[PDB]
């Protein structure tokens, strides 16, 4: 089940060779609804199983399989499923390939720009773990801090200024490797984070 | 006020005591790191602080492994109960301490996790010999001899070698003791596995 979960990206990718292309129509049997079809698909069973399990590798593969799915399908596109989306969304922060980093990180910007009960009730948990994004790690590409970045001011901005008066401090603080890393984008961003997250505060 | 551990029942008990340590804050007083045992006179609480304490440990502890709000609201009336002068004694955050600890080691539910953390942390923040003995002391055991192990927290579920390091990032950021005897034993860490282990993320990671 751990193979296949890390293998169950294949089912939901594009092809750039097997489309509706513009010109040919007898490229094959497209389907451009196989995308939203298959999250429908996959994703309920995915979480009710997630939520009855307990260990290690399942819980892990269940988590590996919903965001492989989720990274391919458009965030936005599958709305309905972010509520029961939501634990396994904020279970895919803290894992290697950047590739579900990204993708979670889009989709807890389409979730707290849509959600805001779930993003008031989670933000006490949520922080420390785009904090830990946004620090530098063997897993947290340049890129990966710059998305931990705007999760942090998108989450700021949507939740109100009483929780987000008690998440100022650390974010300033936890972010001194990031205005000062191997890019600059990373780093003028960084300086634009830092300085949204103290004018927000003192204000 | 009725022992329950269901969901509905225990969730309202709970947000109620809410209530009731704001009221006996306004009361009396908040902790001050020299009034952490000092009680205030009289009142009905201390009547029913058993009660409460109890009903927080089993609302926390001895309790299933899916309770996120539960579990939250747990560790946040513990955190409130200590936030009072001096009316909950050593023993009492001592066990708090190793509630939050063993339920932020066995469970990875962020909502639990975090919380706990931030319980953790306040407890910090207000008794440093308390947590430094109970909890950074016993994360400090886990880890082993060897890098690349499995934190065996009990018989089935473990955390990460860098988990451990990882909670020490979180807390001892404002703590005196904690720090100072956290980076002792990181370095002591640090030579030991470079010595009888041969590893380089994990001094890394410690350094």
């Amino acid at each position: 089940g751990s193979l296949v979960s890390k293998l169950f990206e294949v089912f939901v990718m594009d092809i750039s060779s097997l489309k509706k292309f513009k010109g040919i129509s007898w490229n094959n049997n497209v389907k451009i609804l196989y995308k939203q079809k298959f999250f429908g698909d996959i994703f309920q069973t995915l979480v009710s199983n997630y939520k009855n399990t307990v260990d290690m590798t399942i819980k892990c593969n269940y988590l590996t399989a919903l965001s492989l799915v989720l990274k391919h399908t458009p965030s936005q596109s599958v709305g309905p499923f972010i509520n029961d989306l939501f634990p396994l969304l904020l279970q895919a922060l803290d894992m290697p390939d950047p590739e579900v980093r990204v993708s979670a990180l889009e989709t807890l910007k389409d979730t707290t720009d849509k959600h805001h009960t779930l993003i008031t009730e989670h933000v006490s948990t949520i922080v420390p773990l785009l904090l830990s994004l946004s620090l530098p790690h063997k897993y947290n590409s340049v890129s990966v801090r710059l998305i931990a970045l705007q999760l942090l001011e998108m989450i700021t901005t949507v939740v109100p200024l009483n929780y987000c008066l008690s998440y100022q401090d650390d974010v300033l603080s936890a972010l001194i490797p990031v205005l000062s890393d191997k890019k600059r984008i990373i780093r003028k961003q960084c300086v634009d984070t830092r300085q949204v997250y103290y004018e927000l505060g003192q204000i | 006020l009725i022992n329950t551990s269901e969901v509905a029942k225990l969730k309202l008990l709970i947000m109620n005591f809410s209530f009731f340590v704001d009221s006996y804050i306004d009361l009396f007083g908040r902790t001050s790191k020299e009034s952490l045992g000092t009680p205030v006179p009289n009142n009905k609480m201390a009547e029913y602080k058993d009660e409460i304490i109890m009903i927080l440990s089993m609302a926390l502890t001895r309790s299933s492994k899916a309770e996120v709000t539960i579990r939250t609201l747990s560790v946040i009336q513990f955190t409130k109960m200590i936030k009072m002068k001096g009316f909950l004694t050593p023993e009492e955050v001592s066990l708090i301490i190793q509630y939050f600890t063993e339920e932020i080691l066995t469970d990875n539910n962020k909502n639990i996790y975090y919380a706990c953390l931030e319980g953790l942390k306040t407890i910090s923040e207000i008794y440093e010999d308390l947590v430094f003995e109970i909890s950074l002391k016993k994360l400090l055991d886990l880890l082993p001899d060897c890098f690349e192990e499995k934190i065996r927290v009990n018989d089935e579920e473990n955390i990460h070698i860098e988990t451990i390091l990882k909670i020490i990032l979180d807390f001892t950021t404002s703590r005196h003791i904690l720090v100072k005897e956290s980076i002792t034993f990181l370095a002591t860490k640090l030579n030991r596995v470079a010595k009888i282990s041969k590893s380089r993320e994990y001094c890394f990671l410690l350094i």
